[PDB]
DNA sequence: TTTTTTT
C-alpha cells in the first residue's frame, strides 16, 4: 500500500510540473517522426529522464531526503509513476562507510574498461500441445536494487507434460559492464600512489568511457555478496544507478575576432603567459595545434598530415617548461618522461581465460598531443618502433595470442639535450645528438637553442621573472575546435610557386650549410601553409602563407 | 522410429536483397547490440583463425542386444548423459534387462566448424580497441 | 608472459 501512495504522489508532482511532460511529449514525437521516415522512403531514443534536483527541493522535503538517504524505496516507484504515465500518455578518499548506500557523485579518470556480455531477463516459452506462449522472469543483484529472492534453471516440461519450447526475438536481453575509476592524481595527498574503487554501469550506456579519460560520475553506492557469512574479508563494493558527465553570442566573437590580419601574432603572443621570446616558437605550436589536412590518394595510402617536433638547446630555454604549456592547452594529451618500456608502442595484452587488450601511450594519443621528454635518455630498445609510429601511422602487434593492425595518427613532441655540455654550435652541426640518421628525416622541426649572453636581453629576462614572481587561454581552444569543422582548406595554384622555388633553393643552397632535404620537407611546405590557413580559418590556400613558411624555414634551421 | 531420426536432407533459408527492398544491411560488430537475439542480421568483416571441420554427433543409437529393438537418444545439446542398460520394450517387466551400448553407423552426424570475424578497421572509432566475433558453420 | 643481472 506504501508502493502506490509513494508511486501516485510522485505521479501528481510529475503531473505537477509540466515542463518534462513536453520533454517525454518531444521524445516520443521524435521517435515517432524517426520511425516515420525510416518507413516511408526505404520502401533510438530510450526511456530516463534527466531530473533535476530543483523542483523536488521545492516539493517536499521529507521526499528530498528520503531520495537521497534512503533511493532504494524511492527510484523504483518513481520510475513505476514514469511509465504509468508513459502509458497513459499512449571523492573516493572518504567514501567508505559514511557517504554509504546513498547517492554519490565521483569524479576521476576512466581507465582499463572491461569487455561487453549481454544478459537475459525475460523469457519466452512456447508449448506445443496449448498452442500458447509463456512467461518466465529472472533476477541478479545489479538489477533490483533491493534485496529480493534470487530466482535463476532455464524451464521445460512445467506442469502437464507440453514441450516448454522456448523462443526468441521476442525474449528481452540487456548488457551489461563493469569500469573502474581512480580519483584525480593531483588532489591526492602528500605523497601517495592513488587508491580506487568501480561503478557498474547499464544497457544503454555500455562502451562511453574508453581507459583514458576525464569523467564525473552520479550513481548510487551499491554493496553487494555473502561478506565472509558464507561458509577472510568481504563486502565488496560497486556503484549503479548511473550517468555519463565528460554560444551563439561565443561563436559570432569567433567570426567576428577572424576577421582581422594579425591575430596570429597575437596569438603567437598569448601562448607566452610566462616565456620571454621565442616568437617563432609559439607559431609552430599554433600550427601543430591546427594539424595540417588529410588527403588520402585515390587506391593508395594516407598521408600523415600533423607535424611533429623534437627540441635541443642550451639547458635554460624552457626545454621542459614549453612542454605543460602544450599539455594544459591542448586536447587528449599524455606526457612521457624518461623511459616508456613495455607499452609505449605496443598493448602487450597481459590480461576467464582469454586476451584482452590495453591501448598503449601512442595509441591512446590518437588525434592528440604525446609529450616526449629525455629523448637521447630514452633506452635503445623502443627507439626502432618509434620509426613505425611516426612514418606508417600504425601498430602492429604480433605476440603468441593474435597478430593485429590499428591506427593512430597522433602529434608528439620530444626535449632533448646536446651530448655533452653545451657544445651546440662548436664542434659539428651534425650528430651534437647522436641519433639515428632516420630520425632526422622522421622530424619536421629541429631546433637550436643558444644561451647568448647580452645585457639588453638579460635585463629583460630579469624583469620578466622578477615581475613573474609578483584573449586568454579558454577563448583559444574553444576557437580551435571550432576552426577544425568548417576551416579545412584546399591548395591553390599560388601555393606551388613559391615552394618550388623554395625547395630549389633547399637543394641547391641548404645542403652548403646543414642537412637534410627530404621530399617529406616539401610535404611540410605543404602542411604549414594548410595550417596557416586553418588558424586564419581561410578555404583557399594563399601565397602568404607560403612567405610565413620560408621564415619558418629559416628560423627552424638558419 | 522418429522422423527426426532419418532425415538425410537439409533447409537453407533465404535472404533478401536490399534492390528490392528499395522498390518495396551493412552492420559493425560494434553495431551488434547483445538484444537482437533471435532476430536475423547480415554482417560483414574478415576471417580470422578458421578452425578445422570436426564432426557433431546428434543422435544416439542404442543397441537392445537381447529383446533386439533399438533405443534412440536425440542430442542437440553440447553434453547428455547416459542412460541405463536398456529401454527394450521386452527387456521391461522382466528380471533380466538387456546391456546396450552405442553405434557409429546408426547414429546420424553434421558438418560443424566454427571461426573468427575481426572489424574492418575502418569503422573503429578513434580512441577504441576492435573486437571480434565467434561465428558457427554447419553443412554445406 | 613480464623484472634483476654480466659476460
Ligand atoms: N625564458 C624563461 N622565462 C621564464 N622561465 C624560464 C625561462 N627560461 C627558463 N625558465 C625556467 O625554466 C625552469 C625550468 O627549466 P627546465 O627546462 O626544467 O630545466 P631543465 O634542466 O632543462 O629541465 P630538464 O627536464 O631536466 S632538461 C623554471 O625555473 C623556469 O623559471
Amino acid at each position: 500500500a506504501v508502493f502506490g501512495d509513494r508511486v501516485r504522489r510522485f505521479q501528481e508532482f510529475l503531473d505537477t510540473f509540466t515542463s518534462y511532460r513536453d520533454s517525454v511529449r518531444s521524445i516520443q514525437v521524435y521517435n515517432s517522426n524517426n520511425a516515420a521516415n525510416y518507413n516511408d522512403d526505404q520502401d533510438i531514443l530510450p526511456h530516463r529522464i534527466i531530473i533535476s534536483l530543483d523542483d523536488l527541493r521545492e516539493f517536499d522535503r521529507s521526499f528530498w531526503s528520503g531520495i537521497l538517504v534512503e533511493p532504494a524505496y524511492f527510484i523504483p516507484p518513481a520510475e513505476k509513476a514514469l511509465t504509468d504515465l508513459a502509458d497513459s500518455m499512449d571523492s573516493p578518499r572518504t567514501l567508505t562507510a559514511q557517504h554509504l548506500n546513498k547517492l554519490v557523485s565521483v569524479e576521476g579518470i576512466v581507465t582499463k574498461t572491461s569487455l561487453v556480455r549481454p544478459k537475459l531477463i525475460r523469457s519466452v516459452h512456447y508449448a506445443a500441445k496449448t498452442g500458447r506462449f509463456h512467461y518466465r522472469d529472472y533476477t541478479d543483484a545489479t538489477t533490483t536494487l533491493t534485496t529480493r529472492i534470487p530466482t535463476p534453471i532455464y524451464p521445460t516440461e512445467d506442469t502437464e507434460g507440453n514441450k516448454l519450447t522456448t523462443e526468441y526475438g521476442y525474449s528481452t536481453f540487456i548488457d551489461h559492464q563493469r569500469i573502474t575509476v581512480q580519483e584525480m592524481p593531483e588532489m591526492a595527498p602528500a605523497g601517495q600512489l592513488p587508491r580506487s574503487i568501480d561503478v557498474i554501469l547499464d544497457d544503454d550506456l555500455v562502451d562511453k568511457t574508453k581507459p583514458g579519460d576525464r569523467v564525473n560520475v552520479v550513481g548510487v553506492f551499491k554493496s553487494l555478496g555473502a561478506g565472509g557469512m558464507n561458509q577472510l574479508i568481504g563486502f565488496k563494493t560497486l556503484i549503479l544507478g548511473n550517468t555519463v558527465y565528460p554560444t551563439d553570442f561565443d561563436i559570432r566573437n569567433i567570426n567576428k575576432l577572424s576577421k582581422k590580419k594579425d591575430i596570429f601574432d597575437i596569438l603567437s603572443q598569448s601562448l607566452a603567459p610566462s616565456i620571454y621570446g621565442h616568437d617563432h616558437i609559439k607559431k609552430a605550436i599554433l600550427l601543430m595545434l591546427m594539424g595540417g589536412v588529410e588527403k588520402n590518394l585515390e587506391n593508395g595510402s594516407h598521408l600523415r598530415g600533423d607535424i611533429n617536433i623534437l627540441m635541443v638547446g642550451d639547458p635554460s630555454t624552457a626545454k621542459s617548461q614549453l612542454l605543460r604549456f602544450v599539455l594544459n592547452t591542448a586536447s587528449l594529451a599524455i606526457a612521457t618522461t624518461g623511459r616508456g618500456s613495455s607499452g609505449v608502442g605496443l598493448t602487450a595484452a597481459v590480461t576467464t581465460g582469454e586476451r584482452r587488450l590495453e591501448a598503449g601511450a601512442m595509441v591512446l594519443a590518437d588525434r592528440g598531443v604525446v609529450c616526449i621528454d629525455e629523448f637521447d635518455k630514452m633506452t635503445d630498445v623502443d627507439r626502432v618502433a618509434i620509426h613505425e609510429v611516426m612514418e606508417q601511422q600504425t601498430v602492429t602487434i604480433a605476440k603468441a595470442g593474435i597478430h593485429t593492425t590499428l591506427n593512430a595518427r597522433c602529434s608528439v613532441i620530444a626535449a632533448a639535450n646536446p651530448v655533452f655540455g653545451q657544445y651546440d654550435v662548436n664542434r659539428d652541426p651534425h650528430q651534437n645528438i647522436a641519433l639515428p640518421d632516420s630520425l632526422l628525416s622522421r622530424f619536421d622541426l629541429l631546433f637550436v637553442v643558444t644561451d647568448d649572453i647580452n645585457e639588453i636581453r638579460d635585463r629583460s629576462i630579469s624583469e620578466h621573472v622578477l615581475r613573474t614572481h609578483r584573449v586568454t587561454i579558454p577563448f583559444l581552444r574553444k576557437y580551435v575546435q571550432y576552426a577544425k569543422e568548417r576551416v579545412i582548406p584546399q591548395l591553390t595554384q599560388e601555393a606551388i610557386n613559391v615552394i618550388v622555388k623554395n625547395y630549389t633553393d633547399l637543394r641547391n643552397d641548404d645542403n652548403t650549410k646543414k642537412s637534410p632535404i627530404t621530399a617529406r620537407t616539401l610535404e611540410t611546405l605543404i602542411r604549414l601553409a594548410t595550417a596557416h590557413a586553418k588558424v586564419r580559418l581561410s578555404k583557399t590556400v594563399n601565397k602568404v602563407d607560403a612567405k610565413v613558411a620560408a621564415n619558418l624555414l629559416r628560423f627552424a634551421l638558419l | 522410429f522418429p522422423p527426426n531420426l532419418t532425415r538425410r536432407y537439409f533447409l537453407y533459408f533465404k535472404p533478401l536483397s536490399q534492390n528490392c527492398a528499395r522498390r518495396y544491411k551493412p552492420l559493425s560488430v560494434r553495431q551488434i547490440k547483445g538484444d537482437f537475439l533471435g532476430q536475423l542480421i547480415t554482417v560483414r568483416g574478415i576471417i580470422t583463425r578458421v578452425s578445422d571441420v570436426k564432426p557433431a554427433v546428434e543422435v544416439i543409437a542404442y543397441t537392445c542386444d537381447q529383446c533386439g529393438y533399438e533405443v534412440f537418444q536425440e542430442v542437440n545439446s553440447r553434453t547428455f548423459t547416459p542412460l541405463s542398460e536398456c529401454t527394450s520394450e521386452e527387456c521391461s517387466q522382466n528380471q533380466t534387462k538387456g546391456q546396450l551400448f552405442m553405434s557409429t553407423r546408426a547414429s546420424k552426424f553434421s558438418a560443424f566448424q566454427e571461426c573468427k570475424i575481426q572489424e574492418l578497421s575502418q569503422q573503429v572509432p578513434v580512441g577504441h580497441i576492435p573486437r571480434s566475433l565467434n561465428i558457427h558453420v554447419n553443412g554445406t
